[PDB]
């Protein structure tokens, strides 16, 4: 569980863009394709999202470069069965 | 018809999903804050003493 | 009883409406839980009718703020009483003295913090003699109005609900009195001939098509509002002339 | 450390019929207090009782009607019934009748002696009659339980009284000093309990101690 | 005059008693006011509320 | 309201309670005290503290 | 039907190194949280058996206020100390240990005299330190078997608080649990802190065999 957001706000320290990481992750982590990186202990997807932003291993930038890099491989792969 | 299989779901769902109390009267921003909600046997909410 | 009062509780029962005060004294004959008679005492009897008092006690109804006011007798067969002596002691009084509440043993003290800006931790002693439990009559009403498509019916054939639903209801679509209804039964089943509209386009054939049949019968009901239990006291019901009040009226 | 004393039951002051005085002894330092609050908490809590659960009168539809001929409201009549005592020993459940007729008090004592149930309390009052032609015909249904259970957790006729399944009533319990065996610094306790008599105190007493053993049971 | 009406029962003319906790079965240090407060139950109950 | 008050009545002194002046090893002890009876919650009394 | 309760079962007993521990009971008929944490709290830290310090002389002090050459503890820092020693005895209810140490550094506990079957559980315990290579120390300790605290109050020898019984701090919260249907129940967690002598569940165990041996005439 989570009491308290402080660790992922030092990370971050803006305390909204925060929202908005945790937000995208969560996200992606629902509808969602991808897999938590950080064991689940049956938590919701907005805990799961703040404990990985707390490990340190997702930020804005780190995301964007997930997303670009998935973009890139549906670019190529759809590629590939056209052309 | 509150089966015995709804409560289990009403608090697989409510682990962590926050809650926002709001007294009456909200002055300032205080006055609404959130908490975790915890299943209670009752019609009345227990709200910690401290805020 | 109040053990802490004033001494003003015995003007203010005996004045208000609640209590039976003796119009004239004598000498009680018949007390039973909804009556009190009176022998009217030799000196007092009026010459000519005898000529001795009945009371009618009120039993449980309804007050305006969903309380019950029921009077009781406080006297035993053949207790004398003198004119101004209560008969009976109405709701929140007790012989004659108006006794709001209850009293019990209290102690000040912080306990756990569960008392912390003015709350009170009542011991389960309090709930198991139910020397708090109070009753409230509360009243619920179904109206039959003559609305287009044709009028309503307080029929107990309802659709959409089996007999499980019905089971309270008498063959006239009116709850028995004394059911032990409980919250989202229904207590007078009407279903209004204004219900639904005409065949459409073989409404109705395709429905039969189907399986189902979806009728003009559409379902209103009296519900009790959800979360609310309790017992069926009375139930009157209300007829215009020439209307034809069906077999529980 | 020659090991602990074993407290054992040497008396039972019984005063009255209802509540009675239990001693237990000898008790070392410390146990005393620690065995009296352990067994007041107990013999509070947990102890199977008899009292009224439902009653079917026949002219009654519900609880908050009248009956002609009867002094009190049905629903003080109810009330009194779950003040009432009752003790069976054979049985989980037992269902009282009560038959009366004719001017005068309807003691406890006019429910059918029924002989396997007795009625530790004949003078308890429960209703009123007025005149001779009034009679009541109500059956009382009693059964076996525990704690305090009340009627909304669990035909038209039967009406339902909350059960007070808790035969105890007042715990108290004071530690003295009892120069027993040659031997100094060693409590003497006394449990005085009063009950509604549906219990002996023994059995409570001997009930409560294996109430604690067989929770106590989980690590031992 | 209150004091005088302790003092008639057994009761203690301070009006405080010594309470036991009934958890712990501990004393209570500093003896607490203990007594038959008149108490009512107003008409606003939580199920009307909630 | 009643945090204040506990802690207010917990850290306290008064010129002589049970067990005044004895040395403690620690926090721990104190409260092994305490529950025991031994020494008032208000003693004054010395501490090894870290 | 009538009889049988909710039998508690240790769901869980999570703990930190040997000396502490926290052990779990679910789920628990409502209001026996407190007794079974109070009985258990109230025997194991007023009454388990035990052994520790309960009196020691110095060669050269006459009072409990005095003061030995070349030791950085005065009287009070080394009777603290050796309060908190644990020391764990064989059969024999009363031994007396002897100590003599010279030399600039901590005087160890398992510098004791090693001879008897008296077992030392926490070796590297400090006593005292000195710091003149002239000054010694030499002590004599007795630890005798009792059953609890005793304060030395009650009533050159010099005498220390004999912490017979082995629990440091022990400490129990009632909190609510669940069942399928019931509601209002009870979850004892005992929080239990030893001195190392031995493991905390094992105290758990000793206390409840103790206060089920009081109840042997009555089951």
């Amino acid at each position: 569980a989570r009491v308290t957001v402080q660790d992922a706000v030092e990370k971050i320290g803006n305390r909204f863009d925060l929202v908005l990481v945790a937000a995208r992750r969560a996200r992606q982590m629902q509808v969602g394709g991808k897999d938590p990186l950080v064991p689940e202990e049956n938590d919701k997807t907005t805990v799961i999202a703040l404990r990985e932003i707390e490990e340190g291993l997702i930020n804005n930038q780190i995301l964007d470069v997930r997303e670009r890099q998935e973009q890139q491989e549906q670019e190529a792969a759809e590629l590939q069965a056209v052309t | 018809r509150e089966e015995a299989v709804v409560w289990d779901i009403l608090d697989e769902v409510i682990r962590e999903h926050p809650v926002l109390l709001n007294r009456a009267p909200t002055l300032h921003r205080l006055g609404i804050q959130a908490f975790e909600p915890v299943l209670i046997e009752g019609k009345a909410i227990q709200l910690h003493p401290l805020v | 009883k109040p053990l802490v009062g004033t001494g003003m509780e015995r003007a203010v029962a005996v004045d208000s409406g609640v209590t039976a005060v003796a119009k004239r004294g004598g000498v009680v004959q018949y007390v039973d839980a909804s009556r009190i008679v009176i022998k009217v005492n030799e000196d007092e009897m009026y010459p000519g009718e005898a000529g001795i008092d009945i009371y009618n006690l009120t039993k449980y109804t309804r007050s305006n703020q969903n309380t019950c006011i029921n009077q009781m007798p406080c006297v035993s067969l053949g207790e004398p009483v003198e004119r101004g002596d209560v008969l009976a002691d109405g709701p929140s009084t007790d012989l004659g003295e108006l006794a709001l509440g209850q009293n019990m043993r209290v102690a000040f003290m912080p306990w756990n913090g569960y008392n912390f800006e003015d709350s009170i931790l009542v011991s389960e002693r309090v709930v198991q003699e139910d020397r708090f439990t109070t009753i409230h009559i509360q009243e619920l009403a179904c109206v039959s109005r003559d609305t287009k498509l044709g009028p309503e019916e307080i029929t107990a054939d309802i659709p959409n609900v089996g007999e499980a639903a019905l089971s309270k209801l008498d063959e006239s679509g009116i709850v028995y009195i004394g059911a032990e209804v409980t919250g989202g039964d229904i207590l007078v089943g009407k279903v209004t001939p204004k219900g639904e509209t005409q065949l459409t386009p073989e409404e109705k054939l395709l429905r039969a098509i189907f399986g189902e049949k979806a009728s003009d019968v559409k379902d209103s009901s009296l519900r009790v509002p959800n979360g609310v239990s309790g017992t069926v006291i009375d139930v009157q019901v209300f007829t215009r002339d020439g209307v034809e009040k069906d077999k529980r009226a | 450390v020659t090991e602990f004393l074993k407290p054992r039951l040497v008396d039972i002051e019984q005063v009255s019929s209802t509540h009675a005085k239990v001693t237990l002894e000898p008790l070392e330092r410390g146990f005393g207090h620690t065995l009296g609050n352990a067994l007041r908490r107990i013999l509070l809590s947990s102890m199977p009782g008899c009292a009224v659960t439902e009653v079917e009168i026949d002219g009654v539809l519900h609880e908050y009607s009248t009956k002609e001929g009867v002094q009190e409201d049905i629903l003080e009549i109810l009330l009194n019934l779950k003040g009432l005592a009752v003790r069976v020993q054979g049985k989980d459940e037992v269902i009282l009748t009560l038959n009366k007729s004719g001017i005068g008090p309807v003691t406890a004592a006019d429910i059918t002696h029924d002989g396997d149930v007795e009625i530790v309390k004949p003078q308890h009052v429960i209703c009123h009659l007025t005149d001779e032609n009034a009679s009541i015909s109500m059956r009382i249904k009693v059964q076996r339980g525990r704690g305090y259970v009340p009627a909304s957790t669990r035909p038209i006729g039967r009406l339902l009284v909350d059960a007070c399944y808790s035969p105890v009533e007042r715990i108290a319990y004071n530690v003295e000093a009892a120069r027993v065996e040659q031997r100094t610094d060693l409590d003497k306790l006394v449990i005085e309990m009063e009950t509604n008599g549906t219990i002996d105190p023994e059995e409570a007493i001997r009930r409560a101690a294996t109430i604690l053993a067989e929770q106590l049971e989980a690590f031992v | 005059e209150i004091k005088e009406l302790l003092k008639l029962g057994d009761l203690p003319t301070s009006g405080q008693i010594r309470l036991y906790d009934g958890r712990t079965g501990e004393q209570f240090e500093r003896p607490v006011t203990v007594g038959y407060m008149y108490m009512l139950k107003l008409n606003h109950l939580v199920d009307d509320k909630m | 309201q009643d945090v204040v008050l506990g802690l207010y009545y917990m850290t306290r002194d008064c010129v002589n309670a049970k067990g005044e002046g004895m040395v403690l090893t620690g926090p721990k002890e104190a409260e092994r005290l305490y529950r025991s009876g031994l020494a008032s919650l208000h003693a004054r009394v010395k501490v090894r503290i870290t």
